[PDB]
């Protein structure tokens, strides 16, 4: 239904074989808390460079756990998922092989698609806006604003 | 009929299943009928052709 | 056919001889399982680079099942069991070939071919319209719209 | 003698020495099914990059046999087959040769110099029309027609 | 929450294994001082290039202790744990594996994009200011200050 906080720390440590629900070993629910730890400090430091995706911090001083929802869509989990174990992979002792690095930076360019801003810069502000404009009558202004203009805000 | 553009109705009411209507005429007549009609009823207009080579 | 969401999970699998007759192997339910989820959300993301290509989500609690139909036509099997096989591969640990790498290129390229489409740009908007084109009685626009 | 389907399959499978009619070993015909059910989705994928080239799918909901006419014409039968051959070895986890690459590739070329249709570019549509070509005033004969 | 002192060594440890539970291993005391030591003469040596950062130094003439508050926001967790992990690797005799260098230098750079300045000069000093601004009705200054 909704993306939890647990499911992707299980889609990691899976992707690569450490455990799964057919595996015979198990890992401790520790080392899945310490997932959980290292994914929200993850998406902390993801709110400067990528920006905000949408991600559900734990409101207040209450200590985060694995059965939280996350809020994030279904379409975002495959790049944090590979993000995270790339991340952790360092942990158990591994070694990243070129066909995870390919399929984590095709995911990452897929988000990072979505994001797009192309910032679409303005005019100058001392511009001269021509008489074709007809500033006498339809715009009283005969020069370019580089501002927001409103009705009672008024800067 | 239509309720959400009320602007261009042409008739009282809508035509609902099991109204009652009929077909005017005779069973197998044939006659030639006459014609009334405005001048932007229908338009005519002859295409020129292209010359051979 | 139906095409339904067991039979590129199927398919995957016998490719790279991980479950099939050839292989004397029997598939096992989980196997199956972790392909359909992993198929799901490889297609939930694909929504956005490739562009939609016509599947069909679960409703509410989703539950995906290896019996439901897909929605996708015969065309894309190939492509789409390719890139599953890629992405899943990993798993297992086990590192593709190249011939299977370029068989799914070759696909995936074919993928994106199918649904091409090529913007045209159009007149800025504040462009002149010439006196040829009789901007008295056969238009008003003495300029481009162009914009939209 | 019409080429068959299944006769591609056989060939594939001959080819690269998985079995053929001299082979103390077969294979079950489990495979021949699968075999036959990936040229049917080769074809619905070739439908899109190379063209149409005749293929006769399969109608209603039955699926495809191993015995049924497949329409092509013969001189597409290597080609046909090396592409499958390709697109089917990494189920028996086997590895191409230079050779083999080499063949396939030729086949696909000769398959390719068929379809070759290099598109002529018409008038503009605005081009004037010399007036040496004894045009006529009224009936629009100035200009190409352009397109449509 | 809060981000203790202690919990920055702990994670230097883990992420190379040092002492974790996945490697069954306890973690020594000796190291979580050398830790601490580490921490606060590298913070120390940050207060310089990178700028402050919002660290809560020791006063008092009393050593650090793991369970002081170190004063961070979460963000700068990842890297300044990959920066101490870096410079305590050579303590155990190890050498760095490049999957770690490459998260290293990930971090850093958000860190690094986190605090940019781009001063954006400004005028010279005896640069005229134009008539059109009417530096006497409007202004009192007939050149740009260009100065604090």
């Amino acid at each position: 239904t909704v993306l939890t906080k647990g499911e992707i720390v299980l889609f990691a440590l899976r992707k690569f074989a450490i455990a799964s629900n057919a595996s015979l070993t198990d890992v401790e629910p520790q080392s899945i808390e310490d997932g959980v730890n290292d994914l929200e400090d993850m998406m902390s430091e993801w709110m400067i460079n990528p920006g905000d995706i949408g991600y559900a911090f734990a409101t207040g001083d209450e200590q985060p756990l694995p059965d939280d929802e996350s809020g994030l869509p279904r379409k975002y989990k495959h790049a944090v998922g590979y993000q995270l174990l790339l991340r952790m992979l360092s942990d158990y002792s591994l070694e990243p092989t070129p066909q995870v690095l390919s399929n984590a930076q095709r995911s990452y360019d897929a988000l990072m698609t979505d994001t797009l801003v192309v910032p679409s810069m303005r005019r100058r502000g001392d511009f001269p806006v021509g008489q074709g404009n007809k500033y006498d009558v339809f715009t009283s202004d005969r020069y370019y604003p580089g501002d927001l203009p409103l009705i009672d805000g008024d800067i | 009929y239509d309720t959400t553009n009320p602007q261009y109705n042409s008739v009282s009411r809508q035509v609902e299943a099991g109204d009652a209507v009929s077909v005017v005429g005779t069973a197998s007549q044939t006659m030639k009928p006459n014609l009334f009609y405005n001048k932007f009823f229908c338009g005519l207009g002859s295409i020129p052709l292209p010359k051979l080579h």
